[PDB]
C-alpha cells in the first residue's frame, strides 16, 4: 500500500506504526491437509505392502517386500514423494517420475592406482515441476496412459553427458557441447517473489581446456508404428 | 458438531470422526490413482530387471527356494498372484501370526493332522512374519548367500 | 600429491589455483543475496528495538530515582522458536540409543549389536551432540543449517 | 560455499561445495611433518596479514574483535591464524592435468589467503557425496528462497 | 478447537494430538532429508575405515564371530543388508526381547523343535537385546580381547 513506505520510515526512526498483511487461514489449511497425507501414506513402517491372490503368492511376498524397501530407503524415494504431495495441493497436479539407476564411480588411489566401483543399481524417483511436463492435450489428464506421447524438459551436465558417451548412451556429442553457452532460454519462470535468477551462469573453464556446464534438454516418449517413422518394418 | 460448547466423550469423538471423512475420501482418490500407478510399476521392474544374483544380495535369506523369487515372464506381463496395498487399507502382519500360532497348537494336538504338515516350517515362517527375521540364523545349520544360490539353481 | 609454489606462471599451481578461485566467486554470489535478509533474523532474535527519542529522557529518570517507560519489542515469536526446538531435541537428541539399526534379512541382525555400540562411541566421546544442538536451531533460526563430517 | 546452479536440496548433484575456514599456524605445521600440508613457508608469512571477513553478524548478536591476532614465542616468531578455503570439487582428471583419465572423480582442496594452496588429495570414500548434510524449514522442492520460523 | 476451556478427558487428548501434527511433519521432514544423510555417511566410514583390531577394543564381546564384523567392500558400497532408523520411528528392543522368550519357552516343549535350534544361543541373545551385556562374562569360559581376535 502507498501508506506503507511511511511506516516502514516511521520504524527506521524509533516509532511504531500500522503496515498491511494478508490472513493466514489458507495456509493452514493446505498444511493440515499435508500433514494427514504424509501420515497415512509415507511415515508408515512398511510403505509398499503387497497381498496375495492366491497361495502361490504367498510364497513371494516376503522376499518382494524386502527388495522393495531397499529401494525406497537406498535409494532416497521419500524426500521426492512427500513433494508430490504438496504439488497436488497446492498447485492442483502433481507428476513424477520413474527410472532404473545402475551407477559406477571412479577413484584414484595411492602408486596411483585407479579403480571403478559400482554402487546402487534399484529404481530412482524424481519430481517434474508443474511448468515442465509436455503432455498430449487431446486426451485427459486422467487418461494420459492413452495418448501418443509424453515427456519432460530437462538439463543434463556436459560431464554427464560425455561419460555416457562412453558406455554407449548418448550420441551426437560433439555437437552438443556447443550448446553449453546458450542453452538456457527460461521460459516460464517463478514468482518474482522467489529468486534464484543465476548469473555467470554454467561456465566455470577448466585449467587445461574446455567448460563445464548444462544444456537444456527434452525426453519424450513416443508410440509409433516404426515403418511409418523410419526405425524399421 | 464443529460447534463447540462442553463436549463430552462421543460428541468429541464424533465431529473428529466425521471431519476426517472428507480428507480420508482425497486419500483414496490419491491411492487408487497415482500411488497404485507407481506401485505396480516399481514391482514389474525389480521383478525383470535384477538379476538373481542380485535378488539374493538385496533378500538374503527370505528367499527359502526357488519358489520365492523365479518368476516367469508370463506372470510380470499379466501381473498374477500378489498385489499392491498401502496405507488407507493396511495388513496386519501381527495378526496374521497370532492366527498361525494358534494353528500350530492345533496341528501339534491331534496326531493325525501331525501327519500332513510340516510343523517346523510353520514355525519358521510364523516368526519371520512376526519380524523375527534371525531364526534361521539361529538353526544348528546355517545357509550362506552362496549356498543359496545353488539351491535357488537346482 | 604435491603441487609447489615456483611462482612462475604456466605451471600446475598457478592454473589449478585460477580455477578454482572461479568456483569460489560463483559460489560467493549466493551468500551475498541471503545476506541482508540472514541479518535481520539475527535482530528478532535478540529482540531489538531501534531506540526511541522519547528514550533517553527516560534513562535519565531512572538514575535520578525516577520510573518511566521505556519502550521494548514484544516476545511471542521468540517463544515459539524456542518451544520448537525443544520438540527436535526430544524426538531426536535424547533418546538413549539415538542412531540406531534395523535389518533387512537375517545377514543383517546379526551385525546390528555391534554396529550400534561402534556408533555409540563415536557419539559419546567424540562429542558430537553439542554441535547437533545447534544444526536444529540453525535450521528454525535462519531457514538453513549445514553441518560437516570427518575422520 | 554452495553451487548456484543446482537447488540447495539438490546440493549433491553439483559440481561443487566448500567452507570457509581458519588454520591455526601450529596445526599447519604438525600436519607438514606428517605429510598433510605443502607450501608451508609461504603460509606463515600471512599471519599478521589475513584477516578480512566480508559477511559478518549483526551488531546487536555482539560478536566482538579481539583486534590483536598474533602472539610472540619468546625465541621470536608468531601464533595465529591464516584464513582458508576448503573445497570438494568433481573433475575430470586430464583436464585439470592431475593425470590421465577421462571420468569424473572427486578431490579435495585447501587453498590459504587465496594464493596458495596448501593441500590436496583424492577422496577414496566408498560414497560418493560430498561430505556435508543440509536441513531446511521449508517444504518446496524446487529453488527457493527458505523460510524460517522468526521471518 | 485448540482453545476451549474447562476441556474434557477428550480434549486433553484432542487438540494436543492434533497440534503436534504440524510439529512431526516437520520433524519428518528433517529426518529423511538430512539426519538420514548423516546417518549413512557414518556408517561408511565405521565399516571401512576402522582397522578389524580397531573393531575389536571398540566393539568388545558384541563380536560373536567373523560374521558379525568382517564385510565386504561390496557391501559397503551397495548398502546392503541395514539401514539407518531414527528418533522418529523407533526400534523396541525390549519388546523383541519377549517374543523371544516365548520362543524360547517352545523350543523347550516339543523335543523335535529342540533338536533343530541351538537353545544356549537364543538365550545369550535374549539377555544381550535386552540390555544386560554382561551375560558372557558369567559363563564358566570367558573369552578375552585376544582371544576374540584370534
Amino acid at each position: 500500500n502507498k501508506k506503507d513506505k511511511a511506516a516502514i520510515e516511521k520504524w527506521n526512526k524509533g516509532d511504531t506504526d500500522f503496515k498491511s498483511l494478508v490472513m493466514p487461514y489458507s495456509y493452514a489449511q493446505l498444511m493440515t491437509a499435508h500433514a494427514y497425507m504424509v501420515n497415512v501414506f509415507l511415515n508408515r513402517d512398511p510403505i509398499f505392502q503387497t497381498d496375495s491372490l492366491n497361495g502361490d503368492g504367498t510364497e513371494r511376498e516376503l522376499a518382494l517386500e524386502s527388495m522393495l524397501q531397499y529401494q525406497v530407503k537406498a535409494g532416497e524415494m521419500e524426500p521426492s514423494l512427500l513433494v508430490w504431495f504438496m504439488d497436488a495441493l497446492r498447485y492442483g497436479v502433481g507428476v513424477l517420475g520413474d527410472y532404473w539407476e545402475e551407477h559406477v564411480f571412479h577413484q584414484t588411489v595411492f602408486v596411483k592406482k585407479t579403480r571403478v566401483v559400482k554402487g546402487y543399481e534399484g529404481c530412482k524417483t524424481f519430481n517434474v515441476m508443474v511448468y515442465d511436463f509436455i503432455p498430449d492435450p487431446r486426451v485427459a489428464l486422467c487418461k494420459y496412459q492413452e495418448g501418443e506421447f509424453f515427456g519432460r524438459r530437462l538439463d543434463l551436465n556436459v560431464l554427464d553427458l560425455k561419460k555416457g558417451a562412453k558406455f554407449g548412451k548418448y550420441f551426437n556429442v560433439e555437437h552438443a557441447e556447443a550448446l553449453v553457452a546458450a542453452s538456457k532460454e527460461e521460459m516460464y519462470r517463478r514468482d518474482p517473489s522467489i529468486g534464484q535468477q543465476r548469473s555467470l551462469k554454467d561456465s566455470t573453464m577448466t585449467p587445461k581446456g574446455k567448460q563445464v556446464g548444462d544444456i537444456s534438454c527434452v525426453e519424450i516418449f513416443v508410440r509409433l508404428v516404426p515403418k511409418d517413422w523410419g526405425l524399421g518394418d | 458438531s464443529s460447534p463447540s460448547s462442553r463436549r463430552s466423550a462421543t460428541e468429541f469423538r464424533g465431529t473428529t470422526s466425521f471431519a476426517s471423512s472428507r480428507l480420508a475420501n482425497l486419500a483414496y482418490f490419491f491411492s487408487v490413482t497415482g500411488f497404485r500407478s507407481l506401485a505396480k510399476s516399481l514391482i514389474v521392474k525389480t521383478q525383470q530387471l535384477y538379476t538373481v544374483e542380485m535378488k539374493v544380495k538385496v533378500a538374503g535369506d527370505n528367499i527359502k527356494g526357488a519358489q520365492s523369487i523365479i518368476v516367469k515372464p508370463e506372470d510380470i506381463s499379466g501381473q498374477f498372484d500378489i498385489m499392491p496395498v498401502d496405507g488407507t487399507l493396511p495388513v496386519d502382519r501381527m495378526a496374521q501370526a497370532q492366527f498361525w500360532m494358534q494353528i500350530m497348537s492345533m496341528v501339534a494336538g491331534n496326531p493325525v493332522l501331525g501327519a500332513e504338515y510340516r510343523l517346523g516350517d510353520i514355525f519358521s515362517y510364523t516368526a519371520r512374519l512376526a519380524g523375527l527375521k534371525g531364526i534361521d540364523k539361529m538353526k544348528i545349520r546355517i545357509l550362506d548367500d552362496d549356498q543359496i544360490l545353488a539351491l535357488i539353481l537346482a | 600429491m604435491e603441487i609447489l609454489y615456483t611462482g612462475a606462471s604456466e605451471s600446475l599451481h598457478s592454473t589449478i589455483l585460477k580455477a578454482l578461485l572461479e568456483r569460489i566467486d560463483l559460489g560467493d554470489t549466493f551468500i551475498s543475496d541471503n545476506y541482508t535478509r540472514w541479518q535481520a533474523t539475527e535482530r528478532y532474535y535478540m529482540m531489538y528495538k531501534i531506540p526511541n527519542k522519547k528514550d533517553k529522557a527516560a534513562i535519565e529518570k531512572w538514575n535520578k530515582g525516577d520510573t518511566d517507560f521505556k519502550s521494548l519489542v514484544m516476545p511471542y515469536s521468540y517463544a515459539q522458536l524456542m518451544t520448537a526446538h525443544a520438540y527436535m531435541v526430544n524426538v531426536f537428541l535424547n533418546r538413549d540409543p539415538i542412531f540406531q539399526t534395523d535389518s533387512l534379512n537375517g545377514d543383517g541382525t546379526e551385525r546390528e549389536l555391534a554396529l550400534e555400540s561402534m556408533l555409540q562411541y563415536q557419539v559419546k566421546a567424540g562429542e558430537m551432540e553439542p554441535s547437533l544442538l545447534v544444526w536444529f536451531m540453525d535450521a528454525l533460526r535462519y531457514g538453513v543449517g549445514v553441518l560437516g563430517d570427518y575422520w | 560455499i554452495p553451487d548456484p546452479r543446482v537447488a540447495l536440496c539438490k546440493y549433491q548433484e553439483g559440481e561443487f561445495f566448500g567452507r570457509r575456514l581458519d588454520l591455526n599456524v601450529l596445526d599447519l605445521k604438525k600436519g607438514a611433518k606428517f605429510g598433510k600440508y605443502f607450501n608451508v613457508e609461504h603460509a606463515e608469512a600471512l599471519v599478521a596479514a589475513s584477516k578480512e571477513e566480508m559477511y559478518r553478524r549483526d551488531p546487536s548478536i555482539g560478536q566482538q574483535r579481539s583486534l590483536k591476532d598474533s602472539t610472540m614465542t619468546p625465541k621470536g616468531k608468531q601464533v595465529g591464524d591464516i584464513s582458508c578455503v576448503e573445497i570438494f570439487v568433481r573433475l575430470v582428471p586430464k583436464d585439470w592435468g592431475l593425470g590421465d583419465s577421462e571420468f569424473p572423480e572427486m578431490w579435495v582442496f585447501t587453498v590459504a589467503d587465496k594464493k596458495y594452496i596448501v593441500a590436496a588429495e583424492p577422496v577414496n570414500t566408498l560414497d560418493d557425496k560430498f561430505p556435508f548434510h543440509i536441513l531446511e524449514c521449508e517444504i518446496d522442492g524446487y529453488m527457493n528462497k527458505s523460510r524460517g520460523l522468526l521471518e
